[PDB]
C-alpha cells in the first residue's frame, strides 16, 4: 500500500510557473525587522519568504508605476525557517536565508540615574 | 545559581537578579504598553503607561523601573492594570491636538496603536486643548511640540547617545514644554535618531514631509555604505 | 434641549396591507 | 390619474378589479422631497461614567475553542446533536391556497 | 412644472436653442442642465 | 408555520365536470388573460420623457467624483491619504509635497473611472470632506483615456458642481 | 443521438440528445469566474464587503447581510436591535426583488413577455427605496458588520407603506396572467420532477427544496437578527416540478409583503450600528471633535479592525436558497480565506438529473426554475 | 454583558460537546480531535483515510443523519507539511444541527470522493482540484471547472500570483485572441496593514 | 522509510506506460485536432509540438508526479477531442505574438537588467 | 494665478509643464491641456489676519461639523502668525 | 388510511409496524456481529432497543409517530433502512479500532 521510494520532493512541473520565475529568481527567507518608528514587537514573530525586487517604470501615461514581474506583491508567512526552506527546495527556488535576530537582554536599574560615584547619574530628568 | 522564581499570569519563568516586571514580561512573550521606557535609555518612569498589578498587592507598580520580586505573581491583563491603561491613555489623549490626516506620523504612531489596543473608544474631555509654539533645532528635525507627550525620550537620548546636552524641559505642571529655551539647533552626526525615538509627531524627518505613509512603503533590507561602519 | 427625530411609524401604526391572493369568479355556469 | 369615466369603466371590467383603489402610478400621496432636519440619538456608550470600555470588549471575550477529546493525550446513555426538530403546525390563517 | 401628473412627469425642461457655441435645436442632451436645476429636476430638494 | 400552494382536489359531481369541460371548450380562462392585457393597455403608461424629465434622485447618491475648496478657495485636501488607503479598487492614487508655502498638498491626485466602483468609501474616509462623489450620472466618454481623472479634472468638477454639492452635504450631513 | 454546444445570463450547454429526448446534459461555468476569492484576501474586512454585493446581483442586500453576520459573529459583537430592524426589511424587500426578477424572467424565456415589464416597474421603485437609502440603486454595500451604515431618510418609512399596500394588486395582475393559464401549465406541470431523498442528497436548498414537500427554512429553523419575533409561513409544494415552485415563489413574495408590513409597524428607535468604535466608526462631529474619535476613524479606515482568530460558517435563507460563508480570519485585519456558498451551484450541478428524459425546451423551464445567477455561481 | 457583545448560549455548547464526545467514542479509528468554538460551531479533525467512513456515519446513523451537504472547500497553508485542509460542512434537518468534518492532504496524496455518499459532493470537489490541485480518486469525471480551457496553475494556492502570469488581448496579425505574460500599467499597491502592539492576549503563542 | 501513498502506478514502469498511453493518443489525435480547428500549422510540427511537451518534464524521477502529469495532459486530451477548446487555446501552444527572447548574457545586458 | 512656460503651455498649480524636446506634448494637439484656473496658494493668501486678543484660539474650518477637526493654535510667538494645519487661515495677536 | 406523506418519492407505508420490526430485527442481527466492546454496538443496540419497544407498545400509528419523535413512520423506516446499511458497511471498515496515526506535530495548529 506504500511505494517507500527515496527521492527530494520536487513540484515544478506541477504548479504552472514559466520556466524564468524558477531558475532566475532568488527569494529572501527572513524573520522582518522592527520598524523603528514603533516600540511594538507583534511584527517580528513570523518567518517571511519574498522574492527579489524586479524593474519598475513609468507609465507614459498618468506617469503611474508599472510591472513586469508577476511576484513583485508575492509575501509567504511561515512558522519556522524549517518550514520555509522545505517550501522553496520544494518549489525549486534558490534561496537565501538569514538568522533570526533577537535584541539581547539588557541590566536596566532606575537606582543607576542616581550613582555616587560613577557617570550613569543623570543631569536631568 | 542566583536565578528567582517570578509568576507571570501564574507562569513560572526564571530571572536574574535586578530583572524589572517589564523584562519578565518580556521572556514569557507578553509586550507591555510604554510611552517613555527604551531599552537603550536610562529608566524615566514618568508616562505611567506600563502600570500593572501584583497580586495580592493593592497598589499598581511601574513595570519598566520596579525590580521584579521572588514569588511575585504579575497579572498583565487583569481588570485593575487594564483600567489604569485606559485612565493613563485618557490623560495622555486628553490635551493631545487632532492633528493625525495631517501629522506625518499616522500609520506609524504607538499613541495611536496603544491607543486601539489598550485605551478607550471615545472621549468625555469637555474643555479646551492647551497648544505650545513650535522650536527650531534645524533643518533635519521638523518640531510640532504640541504632539508632544513629555516622555523625555529625546532628552535622555541626547544626553547619554548623543553626549549633547542642549534639550531640557521649562516651566511646570501642564505647561512645562521640552526645548531648548534658547535659539539653538540641535547638531550632532546622530541627531537624526531622536525622529525614531519620539513616539508621536512631536519631532518628525524634515525632508521627508508629507511624502508618504507607511503602509504604502516597500521595506528592502539593506546595508549603509556611507562609511566603513557597514 | 431639542428632542430626538428619526424616522419612525406613525402613532397607532399604519393601516392594515393585503397580502392574500384575490382571484375572483366572474360568474357563468 | 387624468383618466375618462367610461375608460376607468372598461378596465375595471376587463381586469375585474378595482384599478382607482391602488394605482400604480406615484401622485401627491407621497413624501416631500424636502424633509425637516433629524437629531439621530446616541447609543448606549455615550454615558460619562461607569463605562470603562474594558467591561464591553466584545473582541477580548473571544477565546481558542474548547478541546474535548484530544487524541494526542457507567451507563453511557447516547446522545444526539441537538433534540428532535418539532414539525410544524399549519397555518390557521390559510392553511390551503 | 405640473403636480397633477404621476411623479417623474411632473416637473420638465425645454432646451435652449442655442447654448455656448452649439446649435441645440435638435442635438439636446441631460448635461446642458446647470447645477442648481439639476437639483431641482431630478427632485434632490422641493425648492427651485 | 407552512403553506400548501398545491393541495386542492377537484370536484367530480356533474356540474363542476361540465365547468371543467367548457373551460377546456370554450378557452375562458385565456379570454381572462386577453382581458387582464386589454385593460393595461387602457391605463396611463409609466414612461417618463427622458432627457427632459429625469428620474428621482436623492442627496445620498453618489456620482462622479469631486474635489471640493474651503469658501476662501483653498483646497480641502491635505493628502492624508485615507481615501487611497480604503478604496477597495485601488482606484486612487495619490502624491503628495510641502507647498511653497509650506502647506501639506497634494501634487498628484488621480482617479481611475474604468477601476472605481462607485462605492462611496472615499468620502466617507474623507476627514475634511475633501473628495465627494458628486451628483452628475452623465459624463460618458468616446475614449478610455478621458476616464482617467487627475488633480486638475476633479478640482474643475468640484468648482462646476459645488453649488449642488454643498446643497446635497446640508441636507445629508446630519445622517452621517 | 446528435451532440449540440448552446455556447454563449451567460451559459454554455453541452447536451447529446436522441431524438427530442434529452439524453445528457452538461454545463460548463467560469465564464464570470473573476477570482474573488482570492480577491478577497488582500482586502479588509470592510473593503471585502462590497464583493458580496456582486456575488448574486439580483439580491445584493441579502449578501451583505450574510457577511456581515459571519464578521458580527467572528467578532463577538451584535448589532443594534433598530440595524437588524433594518436588515429584516430590507431583506424582504430584497426578496421581492429577486423573486420578481425570477418570475418574471422564467415567464420570459417561457415566452410570455408582458409580466417582466409589469413587475420591473415595481422593480424601478424598489430601486429608488435602495438609492433613497444608501446612495446607490443595486450595488448597495448599506447592510455592514456592526449594523447599518446611514439611518433611513426621515420619510422613507411612509413611502415603503405606500408601495406596499399596492403590491398585492400586483402579484394577483401576474397570477392572472400565469397560473390557471393551460399553456403554462402544460409549460410547468411535471417537469424536473427532484424527489425530496435526491434533493437533500444533491445539495439543494430554498424553494428547490420546497417544492418537494420538505418542511425547512433557515428563518424558521436557524433565525438570525429579529426573524423570530415576525409571524409568517411556509409555503410547501406537493409534486416537486416547476409549477409547484413558481407557486411557491409567488406566496413567498405574498409571505415577503407580510413581514414588510410587520417590520414597518415595529420598527424601534436607538442607533444603527454598534457602540463600539474599534468596530464601527464614529459619527462624524465626534470624529471632528474627539481626539479618540479621530483615532478610531483613521484607524478603522486605514489598517481596519482586527478579527480575532477562527473560522465560522455562516448560513442565512437567501432568496435563490441557502446562502452560506465560510471565513477563516488569522487575527489581523485581512481574512486568511473566504469560501462562498451558493445554492444555484448546487441546483447547477443537479440540472443534469433534473432534465433526464425530457425535451429540448424544458431544459430552458427547468434553468429557469432552478433560479440560476451566474455570478454567485462562477463567483 | 452589555448590548454591544454577542449573547452567549452555554446549553448548545453542552450539546455540541455531548455529541462530539459521542461521535469520537464511536470512530476511534479516525477522529483525532474534536473542538467547540466559543460561538457554538463543533469541528471533527480526522485522519484522511476515515472520509468515506465518517462522511457515511454522519449521514447514515439514527442520531446524527446530517443528510445535506453544505460546502466543501480547502484551505492553503504553506508552512504545514500537509498544505491543503479539506473541510465538509454537513447539516442535519432532523436535528437542526450543523457539523464541520476536516481532513489534510499535500500536493500528491490522493483523496477519496465523496460523491457515494452526496452526490452535491461531484462539483465541489471538481472545484477544489481546479483551485487548489488535490486530487480526488475515483471521482466520475475530474476535470477544470471554472479556470480557462489549458490555464496553467492553480490561483487558489497561497504562492499563485494575485495577477497570474498570462493575459488575453486581440491580435489582429494572426486575427485572434491571443496570451502573453502579464504587464501592468498600474501595479498593485501591497499595503502592509498590520500593526504591532497585539490585539488579542488570549490568543498569545508561546515565545519558544 | 519514506513510504508515500500511491496515485496510480507503483513505480516508474508502470508511470512510463502510462506515460507511453498518452502519447499514443495525443499522436494519433493530431491530424484531426488540425483538420477539425482549420489549423494553418502542419502536422509535423503538431506532432513535433507534442513531443517537445513531453520532452518538457522528462526529468521527472517520481512517479505520482508522473501519474499526475499524465492525469492533466488527458484532461488536455479530453479538452481537445470534445472541442471544449477554440482555437486560440490550441494556438496558444505556439506563441506566435511573442517576440523571441535572446538568451545570450550581452543581448540581456543590452535590453535592460533581467537576468 | 496660471502662467505660461516658454513653449506655450499653462503651467498647472503643481507647476507641471512638458520641456521643449518632450514628445508627449503631441497627446495635446487638436485638443487641450485641463487646468484649474484657481490656484489655492494665491487665494489662501488673500485671507486677511484674524485680530485675536487671546492666547491659544480654536479653529475648525467654519460651517460647525461641515469644516475641519477643531485644532487650537498658539500664538505667542510675535514674529510669525499662527497658521490653522488644514485650512490656511491666519490669526494673530494685537501687538502695540 | 392517509395518503400523500407530502415529500415526493416517500411512499405510503401500508401495515407499518410489521415492517419496522423486522428491520429493528434485522439491525439487530448485524449488530450482533460486531464486538461486543464497540461504542457504536452498544449505542445503536440501545436506540434500536427503544424504537423497537416503542413500537411494540402502540398500536396507534399517530401515537406511534408521536411517541418516535421522528414523525411520517414511512421516513422512520427509511431510517432504519439507512441505519442497517450504516451497519453493515460499519461491520466491514471496523472503525473501532485504534487510531491510525497522529497527524504530523502542528497539523492542527491556528493561527499558523
Ligand atoms: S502623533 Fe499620533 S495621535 Fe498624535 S496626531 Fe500624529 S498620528 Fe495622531
Ligand atoms: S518631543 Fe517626542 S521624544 Fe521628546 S519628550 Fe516630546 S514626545 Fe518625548
Ligand atoms: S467610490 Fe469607492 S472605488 Fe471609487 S474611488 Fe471612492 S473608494 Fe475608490
Ligand atoms: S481627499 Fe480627503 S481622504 Fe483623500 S487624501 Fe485628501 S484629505 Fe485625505
Ligand atoms: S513605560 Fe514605565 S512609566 Fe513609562
Ligand atoms: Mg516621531
Ligand atoms: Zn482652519
Amino acid at each position: 500500500q506504500l511505494i517507500a521510494v527515496d527521492e527530494k520532493l520536487d513540484i515544478t512541473t506541477l504548479t504552472g510557473v514559466p520556466e524564468e520565475h524558477i531558475k532566475t529568481r532568488k527569494v529572501r527567507i527572513f524573520v522582518p525587522a522592527r520598524n523603528n518608528m514603533q516600540s511594538g514587537v507583534n511584527n517580528t514573530k513570523k518567518w517571511k519568504m519574498e522574492f527579489d525586487t524586479r524593474e519598475r517604470w513609468e507609465n507614459p501615461l498618468m506617469g503611474w508605476s508599472s510591472t513586469a514581474d508577476p511576484l513583485s506583491n508575492l509575501v509567504l508567512t511561515f512558522s519556522t525557517k524549517e518550514d520555509a526552506v522545505a517550501f522553496a527546495e520544494k518549489n525549486g527556488w534558490s534561496f537565501d536565508v538569514e538568522e533570526r535576530k533577537v535584541p539581547k537582554p539588557k541590566s536596566k536599574s532606575y537606582g543607576a540615574n542616581f550613582s555616587w560615584n560613577k557617570r550613569t547619574r543623570v543631569s536631568t530628568k | 545559581s542566583n536565578l528567582i522564581e517570578v509568576f507571570v499570569d501564574g507562569q513560572s519563568v526564571m530571572v536574574e537578579p535586578g530583572t524589572t516586571v517589564l523584562q519578565a514580561c518580556e521572556k514569557v512573550g507578553m509586550q507591555i504598553p510604554r510611552f517613555c521606557y527604551h531599552e537603550r535609555l536610562s529608566v524615566a518612569g514618568n508616562c505611567r503607561m506600563c502600570l500593572v498589578e501584583i497580586e495580592k498587592a493593592p497598589k499598581v507598580v511601574a513595570a519598566c523601573a520596579m525590580p521584579v520580586m521572588k514569588g511575585w505573581n504579575i497579572l498583565t491583563n487583569s481588570e485593575k492594570s487594564k483600567k489604569a491603561r485606559e485612565g493613563v491613555m485618557e490623560f495622555l489623549l486628553a490635551n493631545h491636538p487632532l492633528d493625525c490626516p495631517i501629522c506625518d506620523q499616522g500609520g506609524e504612531c504607538d499613541l495611536q496603536d496603544q491607543s486601539m489596543m489598550f485605551g478607550s473608544d471615545r472621549s468625555r474631555f469637555l474643555e479646551g486643548k492647551r497648544a505650545v509654539e513650535d522650536k527650531n533645532i534645524g533643518p533635519l528635525v521638523k518640531t510640532i511640540m504640541t504632539r508632544c507627550i513629555q516622555c523625555t525620550r529625546c532628552i535622555r537620548f541626547a544626553s547619554e547617545i548623543a553626549g549633547v546636552d542642549d534639550l531640557g524641559t521649562t516651566g511646570r505642571g501642564n505647561d512645562m514644554q521640552v526645548g531648548t529655551y534658547i535659539e539653538k539647533m540641535f547638531m550632532s552626526e546622530l541627531s537624526g535618531n531622536i525622529i525614531d525615538i519620539c513616539p508621536v509627531g512631536a519631532l518628525t524627518s524634515k525632508p521627508y514631509a508629507f511624502t508618504a505613509r507607511p503602509w504604502e512603503t516597500r521595506k528592502t533590507e539593506s546595508i549603509d555604505v556611507m562609511d566603513a561602519v557597514g | 434641549a431639542s428632542k430626538v427625530k428619526q424616522d419612525m411609524p406613525p402613532p397607532g401604526g399604519y393601516g392594515p396591507i393585503d397580502y392574500k391572493r384575490n382571484l375572483p369568479r366572474r360568474g357563468l355556469s | 390619474a387624468s383618466a375618462t369615466r367610461v375608460i376607468q369603466l372598461l378596465r375595471n371590467w376587463a381586469s375585474g378589479r378595482d384599478l382607482q383603489a391602488k394605482l400604480q402610478l406615484r401622485y401627491q400621496e407621497i413624501s416631500k422631497r424636502t424633509q425637516p432636519p433629524p437629531k439621530l440619538p446616541v447609543g448606549p456608550s455615550h454615558k460619562l461614567s461607569n463605562n470603562y470600555y474594558c467591561t464591553r470588549d466584545g473582541r477580548r471575550e473571544a477565546m481558542p475553542p474548547s478541546i474535548v477529546m484530544s487524541s494526542q493525550k457507567t451507563e453511557k446513555k447516547a446522545v444526539t446533536p441537538a433534540p428532535p426538530i418539532k414539525r410544524w403546525e399549519l397555518s390557521k390563517d390559510q392553511p390551503y391556497l | 412644472e405640473d403636480n397633477k401628473q404621476f411623479f417623474g412627469r411632473h416637473r420638465w425642461v425645454i432646451y435652449t436653442t442655442e447654448m455656448n457655441g452649439r446649435d441645440t435645436f435638435w442635438d439636446v442632451d441631460g448635461s446642458m442642465v446647470p447645477p442648481e436645476w439639476h437639483r431641482w429636476l431630478h427632485c434632490m430638494t422641493d425648492d427651485p | 408555520t407552512y403553506k400548501f400552494v398545491n393541495m386542492r382536489e377537484p370536484s367530480m359531481d356533474m356540474k363542476s365536470v361540465t365547468d371543467r369541460a367548457a373551460q377546456t371548450l370554450l378557452w375562458t380562462e385565456l379570454v381572462r388573460g386577453l382581458g387582464m392585457t386589454l385593460s393595461y393597455l387602457f391605463r396611463e403608461p409609466a414612461t417618463i420623457n427622458y432627457p427632459f424629465e429625469k428620474g428621482p434622485l436623492s442627496p445620498r447618491f453618489r456620482g462622479e467624483h469631486a474635489l471640493r475648496r474651503y469658501p476662501s478657495g483653498e483646497e480641502r485636501c491635505i493628502a492624508c491619504k485615507l481615501c487611497e488607503a480604503v478604496c477597495p479598487a485601488q482606484a486612487i492614487t495619490i502624491e503628495a509635497e510641502p507647498r511653497a508655502d509650506g502647506s501639506r498638498r497634494t501634487t498628484r491626485y488621480d482617479i481611475d473611472m474604468t477601476k472605481c466602483i462607485y462605492c462611496g468609501f472615499c468620502q466617507e474616509a474623507c476627514p475634511v470632506d475633501a473628495i465627494v462623489e458628486g451628483p452628475n450620472f452623465e459624463f460618458s466618454t468616446e475614449t478610455h483615456e478621458e476616464l482617467l481623472y487627475n488633480k486638475e479634472k476633479l478640482l474643475n468638477n468640484g468648482d462646476k458642481w459645488e453649488a449642488e454639492i454643498a446643497a446635497n452635504i446640508q441636507a445629508d450631513y446630519l445622517y452621517r | 443521438n446528435l451532440t449540440l454546444n448552446f455556447g454563449p445570463g451567460v451559459l454554455r450547454l453541452v447536451m447529446e440528445l436522441s431524438g427530442e429526448m434529452v439524453r445528457k446534459c452538461d454545463p460548463h461555468i467560469g465564464l464570470l469566474h473573476r477570482g474573488t476569492e482570492k480577491l478577497i484576501e488582500y482586502k479588509t474586512y470592510l473593503q471585502a464587503l462590497p464583493y458580496f454585493d456582486r456575488l448574486d446581483y439580483v439580491s445584493m442586500m441579502c449578501n451583505e447581510q450574510a457577511y456581515s453576520l459571519a464578521v458580527e459573529k467572528l467578532l463577538n459583537i451584535q448589532p443594534p436591535p433598530r440595524a437588524q430592524w433594518i436588515r429584516v426589511l430590507f431583506g424582504e424587500i430584497t426578496r421581492l426583488l429577486n423573486h420578481i426578477m425570477a418570475v418574471t424572467t422564467h415567464a420570459l424565456d417561457i415566452g410570455a413577455m408582458t409580466p417582466f415589464f409589469w413587475m420591473f416597474e415595481e422593480r424601478e421603485k424598489m430601486f429608488e427605496f435602495y438609492e433613497r437609502v444608501s446612495g446607490a440603486r443595486m450595488h448597495a454595500a448599506y447592510i455592514r458588520p456592526g449594523g447599518v451604515h446611514q439611518d433611513l431618510p426621515l420619510g422613507l418609512l411612509d413611502d415603503i407603506y405606500e408601495f406596499s399596500k399596492n403590491f398585492s394588486f400586483r402579484i394577483d395582475e401576474l397570477e392572472e396572467m400565469l397560473t390557471n393559464n393551460r399553456i403554462w401549465r402544460n409549460r410547468t406541470v411535471d417537469i424536473g420532477v427532484v424527489t425530496a431523498e435526491d434533493a437533500l442528497n444533491y445539495g439543494f436548498s430554498g424553494v428547490m427544496l420546497r417544492g418537494s414537500g420538505i418542511q425547512w427554512d433557515l428563518r424558521k429553523t436557524q433565525p438570525y437578527d429579529v426573524y423570530d419575533q415576525v409571524e409568517f409561513d411556509v409555503p410547501i409544494g406537493s409534486r416537486g416540478d416547476c409549477y409547484d415552485r413558481y407557486l411557491c415563489r409567488v406566496e413567498e413574495m405574498r409571505q415577503s409583503l407580510r413581514i414588510i408590513s410587520q417590520c414597518l409597524n415595529k420598527m424601534p428607535p436607538g442607533e444603527i450600528k454598534v457602540d463600539d468604535a474599534k468596530v464601527s466608526p464614529p459619527k462624524r462631529a465626534e470624529m471632528k471633535t474627539s481626539m479618540e474619535s479621530l483615532i478610531h476613524h483613521f484607524k478603522l479606515y486605514t489598517e481596519g479592525y482586527q478579527v480575532p482568530p477562527g473560522a465560522t460558517y455562516t448560513a442565512i435563507e437567501a432568496p435563490k436558497g441557502e446562502f452560506g460563508v465560510y471565513l477563516v480570519s488569522d487575527g489581523s485585519s485581512r481574512p486568511y480565506r473566504c469560501k462562498i456558498k451558493a445554492p444555484g451551484f448546487a441546483h447547477l450541478a443537479g440540472l443534469d438529473k433534473m432534465s433526464k428524459g425530457h425535451m429540448l425546451a424544458d431544459v430552458v423551464a427547468i434553468i429557469g426554475t432552478q433560479d440560476i445567477v451566474f455570478g454567485e455561481v462562477d463567483r | 454583558t452589555r448590548p454591544t457583545i454577542r449573547p452567549r448560549n452555554d446549553v448548545v455548547h453542552k450539546q455540541l460537546s455531548a455529541f462530539g464526545q459521542y461521535v469520537a467514542e464511536i470512530l476511534p479509528k479516525y477522529v483525532q480531535q474534536v473542538q467547540v468554538s466559543c460561538f457554538n460551531e463543533l469541528e471533527i479533525f480526522i485522519h484522511p483515510d476515515g472520509v468515506i467512513p465518517v462522511l457515511t456515519f454522519l449521514r447514515d446513523h439514527t442520531n446524527a443523519q446530517f443528510k445535506s451537504l453544505a460546502d466543501l472547500t480547502a484551505v492553503d497553508v504553506p508552512t504545514r507539511q500537509n498544505r491543503f485542509e479539506i473541510v465538509y460542512n454537513l447539516l442535519s434537518l432532523r436535528f437542526n444541527s450543523r457539523i464541520r468534518v476536516k481532513t489534510y492532504t499535500d500536493e500528491l496524496t490522493p483523496i477519496e470522493s465523496s460523491v457515494t455518499v452526496y452526490k452535491a459532493a461531484n462539483w465541489y470537489e471538481r472545484e477544489i482540484w481546479d483551485m487548489f490541485g488535490v486530487f480526488f480518486a475515483n471521482h466520475p469525471d475530474l476535470r477544470r471547472i471554472l479556470t480557462d480551457y489549458g490555464f496553467e496553475g492553480h490561483p487558489f494556492r497561497k504562492d499563485f500570483p494575485l495577477s497570474g502570469y498570462v493575459e488575453l488581448r486581440y491580435d489582429d496579425e494572426v486575427k485572434r485572441v491571443v496570451a502573453e505574460p502579464v504587464e501592468l500599467a498600474q501595479e498593485f499597491r501591497k499595503f502592509d496593514l498590520n500593526s504591532p502592539w497585539e490585539a488579542f492576549p488570549a490568543y498569545r503563542q508561546p515565545p519558544e | 522509510g519514506t513510504s508515500v501513498k500511491p496515485i496510480f502506478s507503483r513505480d516508474m514502469n508502470e508511470a512510463k506506460r502510462r506515460v507511453r498511453e498518452l502519447y499514443r493518443a495525443w499522436y494519433r489525435e493530431v491530424p484531426n485536432t488540425v483538420h477539425l480547428f482549420q489549423l494553418d500549422i502542419s502536422v509535423k510540427q503538431g506532432r513535433d509540438k507534442v513531443r517537445e511537451m513531453f520532452m518538457k518534464n522528462a526529468h521527472v524521477t517520481d512517479p505520482r508526479v508522473v501519474d499526475l502529469l499524465v492525469i492533466k495532459g488527458k484532461m488536455e486530451l479530453e479538452e481537445t477531442i470534445n472541442v471544449w477548446k477554440q482555437r486560440t487555446h490550441i494556438m496558444r501552444f505556439f506563441h506566435e505574438t511573442e517576440a523571441p527572447r535572446p538568451t545570450d548574457f550581452l543581448s540581456k545586458f543590452y535590453v535592460g537588467h533581467d537576468p | 494665478g496660471v502662467r505660461t512656460s516658454p513653449t506655450g503651455e499653462k503651467v498647472t498649480h503643481t507647476g507641471q509643464a512638458y520641456d521643449d524636446g518632450d514628445y508627449r506634448r503631441v497627446r495635446f494637439s487638436d485638443r487641450q491641456k485641463e487646468v484649474n484656473e484657481n490656484f489655492a496658494i494665491d487665494l489662501i493668501a488673500e485671507q486677511p489676519v484674524s485680530e485675536v486678543g487671546s492666547r491659544v484660539i480654536s479653529c475648525d474650518g467654519g460651517g460647525g461639523a461641515l469644516g475641519h477637526p477643531r485644532v487650537y493654535i498658539n500664538l505667542d510667538k510675535e514674529t510669525k502668525t499662527g497658521t490653522c494645519g488644514y485650512c490656511g487661515l491666519q490669526f494673530r495677536q494685537p501687538h502695540h | 388510511l392517509k395518503k400523500t406523506t407530502g415529500l415526493v418519492g416517500l411512499a405510503v407505508c401500508e401495515t407499518p409496524h410489521e415492517r419496522l420490526k423486522i428491520l429493528y430485527t434485522k439491525i439487530l442481527d448485524v449488530l450482533g456481529q460486531i464486538p461486543k466492546n464497540a461504542a457504536y454496538r452498544k449505542y445503536t443496540e440501545q436506540i434500536t432497543n427503544e424504537k423497537l419497544g416503542m413500537v411494540k407498545a402502540e398500536p396507534d400509528v399517530k401515537k406511534l409517530e408521536e411517541q418516535l419523535q421522528g414523525g411520517q413512520i414511512e421516513e422512520v423506516i427509511l431510517q432504519a433502512e439507512n441505519e442497517l446499511s450504516l451497519a453493515r458497511k460499519m461491520l466491514r471498515w471496523k472503525p473501532w479500532e485504534p487510531l491510525v496515526e497522529e497527524p504530523p506535530a502542528n497539523q492542527w495548529k491556528w493561527p499558523i
